[PDB]
């Protein structure tokens, strides 16, 4: 069975502004099978009560999901998305970069 | 303009962990409007857009019943597929189906769709004629023979040309505030030094709807197609989308580069420059 | 709104 590894993007809903409420997004797409584990991290630790979209798929049948949480970015705080999937030998961590 | 309605369905088996999980969602263009999850507290089809919330109790009962029927049919079909592919009962398997319709500016059917995938690959698809089938393999041929005998294509054609289109037009009118509003990208260019010799120019497009967009970089009016990094268009979470396009430029030559932005919400296409 | 499915694989 052909498996496809997830593409991962981590970004904010609005342009990032220190001290201003915002949304942190982790968008996972292009993957198969659909079983996937996604955590959003604040300074290496898991953020609680993170919401996600209902499973759907692209025209090529590959799956996508959006994981999201309200957050207030600061100069000090580091954010990331941690993703595990059958295609990954270990969890893939993608750091949030306000420039991307 | 042109519009689409799609229903997406995914069943995933989980041997030894109860029955398959079923999730289905409906979309008009890039807008999620309904969802059903078999694992939900008490499974109902639920509204996900404000313009569908006005549909009465009978709409929601029927949709919910259709979803429940589909979940059960999917359970049987997963068992059938194990047989067709001589597979053990040990593994988790995926069954996907999409159907829907595209309409033009006039509200007439452009194209109807109905197709299935098993474990991520094409299984069977209804052809554009809404009368003939494409089976991916000898297993799918068994379904094809069954569906030809039961005249399923005719039943799908009737819906796709009829109710699919009619309800789409209704949804477009009821949701005209949002579904027929194109929000333009908010655009800006950022500069990211790499070394003393070069830098990345990144052209941003934020807050746009629908997702369709063109972002390209030019140098002296010549498209930098091969040299551009383009992220996948990504959802902001507020119905809008984001995208950026980047090029590596020799330091001091920034003003030779123009980012070009095409989107339906724009009065006119944009030509952006790095502005320090 | 949805199509009722009356067929199996």
């Amino acid at each position: 069975m052909i498996q496809r590894t997830p593409k991962i993007q981590v970004y904010s809903r609005h342009p990032a502004e220190n001290g201003k409420s915002n949304f942190l997004n982790c968008y996972v797409s292009g993957f198969h099978p659909s079983d996937i584990e996604v955590d959003l991290l604040k300074n290496g630790e898991r953020i609680e009560k993170v919401e996600h979209s209902d499973l759907s798929f692209s025209k090529d049948w590959s799956f996508y999901l959006l994981y999201y949480t309200e957050f207030t970015p600061t100069e000090k705080d580091e954010y990331a998305c941690r993703v595990n999937h059958v295609t990954l030998s270990q969890p893939k961590i993608v750091k949030w970069d306000r420039d991307m | 303009g042109s519009h689409s309605m799609r229903y997406f369905h995914t069943s995933v088996s989980r041997p030894g962990r109860g029955e398959p999980r079923f999730i289905t969602v409906g979309y008009v263009d890039d807008t999620l409007f309904v969802r059903f999850d078999s694992d939900a507290a008490s499974p109902r089809e639920e509204p996900r857009a404000p313009w569908i919330e006005q549909e009465g109790p009978e709409y929601w009962d029927r949709e919910t019943q259709i979803c429940k029927a589909k979940a059960q049919t999917d359970r049987e079909d997963l068992r059938t597929l194990l047989r067709y592919y001589n597979q053990s009962e040990a593994g988790s398997h995926t069954l996907q189906n999409m159907y829907g319709c595209d309409v033009g500016p006039d509200g007439r059917l452009l194209r109807g769709y109905h197709q299935h995938a098993y474990d991520g690959k094409d299984y069977i698809a209804l052809n554009e004629d809404l009368s003939s089938w494409t089976a991916a393999d000898t297993a799918a041929q068994i379904t094809q023979r069954k569906w030809e005998a039961a005249r399923v294509a005719e039943q799908l054609r009737a819906y796709l040309e009829g109710e699919c289109v009619e309800w789409l037009r209704r949804y477009l009118e009821n949701g005209k505030e949002t579904l027929q509003r194109a929000d333009p990208p908010k655009t800006h260019v950022t500069h990211h030094p790499i070394s003393d010799h070069e830098a990345t120019l990144r052209c941003w497009a934020l807050g746009f709807y629908p997702a369709e967009i063109t972002l390209t970089w030019q140098r002296d009016g010549e498209d930098q197609t091969q040299d551009t990094e383009l992220v996948e268009t990504r959802p902001a979470g507020d119905r809008t989308f984001q995208k950026w396009a980047a090029v590596v430029v020799p330091s001091g030559e920034e003003q030779r580069y123009t980012c070009h932005v095409q989107h339906e919400g724009l009065p006119k296409p944009l030509t952006l420059r790095w502005e320090p | 709104r949805r199509k009722w499915r009356r067929w199996h694989l």
